């Protein structure tokens, strides 16, 4: 009498873990895009004097 | 300022005269950045006066005439002219430039030519942009020792640029064309 509700609930569950398997995968599989970068400065701390261009 | 000088008891009316007031301008006067309390006291104490040697060994001083002649560029009404002001038109131009333009025109206030050398030019023009301007904003103002001689340094960075040697006319083409040529090749 219940061999149908274990079946049911468990085609639906299988189903679920795939699709969420597949994009996890994904997602643990490579992961630098999803990151970030330093994005430094110039400063100019070795700007000690006027430089060689006639606009300077 | 001749005409302020001249209620001051000297009159300068002739060539001579007029170069030298020029001359007398240019070492004494000053712009300030409060024209009515610096007049509140130039015009109240020899404090506040200036001298100049007059050519001829007569001599010369200056009170509030001092900053009233620069003053018209704050205030152009004092020759006869419709206007606010050189820090109006400033404004303007910063304004009136598309809105992803404007913060980058207040940061960079460039005075060039002469008159740039009358102490307190740059710093009353910053506060006079700051005043009109949003807040957020910087307002900042440029004005290297290079002042009044900008237009001709610039000549000299602009004709041996590399970027600029194709935009000589060259005696060729003028005699093609004639001198209106120039509204073609140059501006
Ligand atoms: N210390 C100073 N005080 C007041 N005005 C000045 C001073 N130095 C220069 N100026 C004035 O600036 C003008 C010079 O204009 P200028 O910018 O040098 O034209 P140009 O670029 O063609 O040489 C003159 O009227 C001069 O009196």
């Amino acid at each position: 009498m219940q061999a149908l509700l274990g079946a049911r609930a468990k085609e639906s569950l299988d189903l679920r873990a795939h699709l969420k398997q597949v994009k996890k995968e994904d997602t643990e599989k490579e992961n630098r895009e999803v990151g970030d970068w330093r994005k430094n400065i110039d400063a100019l701390s070795g700007m000690e004097g006027r430089k060689k261009k006639f606009e300077s | 300022l001749m005409k302020i000088l001249t209620e001051r008891g000297y009159s300068f009316v002739t060539t001579a005269e007029r170069e030298i007031v020029r001359d007398i301008k240019e070492k004494l006067c000053y712009v300030a950045l409060d024209f009515e309390n610096e007049m509140a006291t130039a015009a109240s104490s020899s404090s506040l006066e200036k001298s100049y040697e007059l050519p001829d060994g007569q001599v010369i001083t200056i009170g509030n005439e001092r900053f009233r002649c620069p003053e018209t560029l704050f205030q152009p009404s004092f020759i006869g002219m419709e206007s606010a002001g050189i820090h109006e038109t400033t404004y303007n131009s910063i304004m009136k430039c598309d809105i992803d333009i404007r913060k980058d025109l207040y940061a960079n206030n460039v005075m060039s030519g002469g008159t740039t050398m009358y102490p307190g030019i740059a710093d009353r023009m910053q506060k006079e942009i700051t005043a009109l301007a949003p807040s957020t904003m910087k307002i900042k103002i440029i004005a290297p020792p290079e002042r009044k001689y900008s237009v001709w340094i610039g000549g000299s960075i602009l004709a041996s640029l590399s970027t600029f040697q194709q935009m000589w006319i060259t005696k060729q083409e003028y005699d093609e064309a004639g001198p209106s040529i120039v509204h073609r090749k140059c501006f």
